[PDB]
């Protein structure tokens, strides 16, 4: 932990904070990337922010494409 | 003269008072942190249009305004724009100043009418044996390349702008469609040093233009990006007539962008998913890639398989309009063959003696005749034994032996970091080269002699210099030297060869650094705009 950050937008999260949670972890782990170190950014479960996604945009009835996801 | 009013996403509603722009108008954002431009898609009604957006749509206010620049996106075309990038709508993103435009032209263009097509159908020759002759590409075709990564995809693109650039005297527009930045970056600095881009005061003899809208940016950007392609290669074909290569850098993903535009303007597609426009948005750019009487563009585009699937409606749709195929192969590749093209996988329409004339026609066919018996007698090897089977079905095994080594050959691209000199082998040099290797009058030189030689004139050479090698070698004699201390010094006299690595348990952490100071007051904006905390209660 002392090297480590831990963004978590957990299950009982809204699904706009789960969908926002691996760009706010990326623009943490930008801020090494831009200041000449070097970072790890692990997204655990992308496959659970495009559902956390395709439920906000089904809910502003945006055009859904497979699966339901949009375009 | 134009505001928005919606923004959903990467679409942008934006309503004109006075008259309304064009279908496919570029329309230009006012006041914006990067230059947005719109692309209309359609007139709604009710003064408004609806636009796909080439760049973000954060930050965008309802009522911005928006300036019509009465034409479609127009982008910088002629012999300034080679060696560099550009973007979707003509910017440089190389960094190297602005692009000396000679015109600037619309990206939208109809296909050259039927008046102005060429009847006739012919080789673009290459230089590559194995392409010039067991799939030959047709000038003016559309060739679809099923290479992927290590079979040396990138140095046969470079090969081909190459050839292209110093036989027929043509340019080439790399278009590259929704590409990775680091696989971008990595053809950017490999056409650097292969010579085909030269950076500075030399830009002028660079030989490639590079297009590229990357994988980051919208789905409108990457739709359009290949006609960005397009309009600077029709340049070259309809102003300098020229014979132009154009590199749409995976087709599929200019397929999947334009998937994407359609589900975000609401339309319902169709088959297994893609949009109910799949054959006219291929057809709209694949048509455009043709021979006019005044010059030609021969498109080598990348096909993607999806799901390995070869009747799903994206290649179906691609493989119609495609003249050859060139599959590059891992498994000819671990065999030191480069160009990896597989001589069995890859076709042509142009593969046919009514075009080619028979004497081409058949050493192509003759060749592939040798290859294919050869290799479906390869569960007879293994299995039985090699001087099991006959001395004339041996006799193929060492013909097709020296084919199979023979369709290498080395390039003039790659020599800035393999040494040997590339080969531009001529066409009648490649049919009567692979006719006497069918016939049998080099059946007694050996396989490595045809390897990585430019034509028959040079497998002699190689011959020659290899059985000679054996007088050469009784020179100096060969055993061991001082075993293991001649200079293998003990390992804990290696320990203090060493060098100090200074480890600091600081991080250095605060090089630059403003540590503003967040306070987790809610900061609203009141009626005035000013800045507020927020309100007590409800």
């Amino acid at each position: 932990m002392r090297y480590t950050i831990m963004v978590s937008a957990t299950a009982s999260d809204a699904a706009p904070l789960q969908f926002l949670a691996p760009y706010s972890g990326c623009a943490m782990a930008e801020y090494f990337r831009d200041t000449g170190k070097h970072g790890l950014i692990i997204y655990d479960d992308l496959s659970k922010q495009s559902v956390a996604y395709r439920q906000m945009s089904l809910l502003l009835r945006r055009p859904p494409g497979r699966e339901a996801f949009p375009g | 003269a134009g505001y928005v009013s919606q923004v959903i996403g990467p679409v942008v509603d934006v309503r004109f008072d006075g008259e309304l722009p064009s279908i496919l108008s570029s329309l230009e954002v006012e006041g914006h942190s990067v230059r947005l431009v719109l692309e209309v898609a359609q007139h709604m009604g009710d003064n408004t249009v609806r636009c796909i957006a080439m760049d973000s749509t954060d930050g965008l206010v309802r009522g911005q305004k928006v300036v019509d620049t009465g034409s479609p996106i127009k982008v910088p075309v002629g012999r300034g724009t080679l060696g560099r990038i550009m973007n979707v709508i003509g910017e440089p993103v190389d960094e190297q100043g602005p692009i000396d435009a000679a015109d600037i032209w619309s990206i939208h263009r109809e296909a050259p009418e039927f008046t102005e097509q060429s009847t006739e159908q012919e080789i673009l020759v290459t230089g590559i044996k194995v392409v010039d002759l067991l799939a030959p590409y047709q000038r003016g075709g559309k060739i679809g390349l099923f290479g992927g990564a290590g079979v040396g995809k990138t140095v046969l693109i470079m090969e081909l702008i190459n050839n292209v650039a110093k036989a027929h005297g043509g340019f080439s527009v790399f278009a590259g469609v929704g590409e990775r930045t680091r696989e971008g970056n990595d053809l950017y600095r490999e056409m650097i040093e292969s010579g085909v881009i030269k950076l500075g005061a030399e830009r002028g003899n660079s030989k490639c233009t590079l297009v590229y809208g990357q994988m980051n940016e919208p789905p409108g950007a990457r739709a359009r990006v290949a006609l960005t392609g397009l309009t600077v290669a029709e340049y070259f074909r309809d102003i300098e007539g020229q014979d132009v290569l154009l590199f749409v850098d995976n087709i599929f993903r200019f397929t999947q962008a334009n998937s994407e535009v359609s589900a975000l303007l609401g339309r319902i597609p169709s088959a297994v998913g893609y949009q109910p426009t799949l054959a006219t948005d291929l057809g709209g750019l694949q048509e455009r890639i043709t021979t006019t009487t005044k010059g030609s563009i021969t498109s080598v585009q990348a096909v993607y398989v999806p799901a390995d699937d070869l009747t799903d409606p994206a290649p179906a749709t691609t493989f119609a309009h495609l003249d050859a195929t060139t599959v590059l192969s891992r498994s000819i590749a671990e065999l030191g063959i480069y160009p990896a093209v597989d001589p069995l996988d890859s076709t042509s329409r142009m593969l046919n003696p009514n075009v080619i004339g028979a004497e081409h026609y058949n050493v192509a066919r003759g060749v592939q005749k040798v290859l294919q018996d050869y290799k479906n007698l390869q569960d007879i090897i293994a299995i039985l034994g090699m001087d099991e089977l006959s001395e004339e079905d041996k006799l193929t095994v060492a013909r097709a032996r020296k084919i199979q080594r023979f369709l290498s050959q080395p390039f003039q691209v790659a020599e800035v970091f393999t040494g040997t000199p590339g080969k531009y082998v001529d066409l009648a040099d490649t049919i009567s080269g692979f006719q006497g290797v069918l016939t049998g009058k080099y059946d007694d030189l050996p396989e490595m002699a045809f390897y990585m030689v430019g034509d028959i004139k040079e497998v002699k050479e190689k011959a020659d210099k290899m059985a000679k090698d054996i007088a050469s070698r009784k020179e100096a004699d060969n055993k061991k030297v001082s075993e293991e201390l001649k200079d293998i010094p003990s390992l804990d006299k290696l320990v203090s060869e060493i060098k100090e690595v200074v480890i600091e348990e600081d991080d250095g952490l605060e090089e630059d650094f403003k540590a503003e100071a967040l306070s987790s007051e809610t900061v609203v904006l009141n009626e005035e705009g000013k800045s507020v905390p927020l309100p007590k209660k409800n």
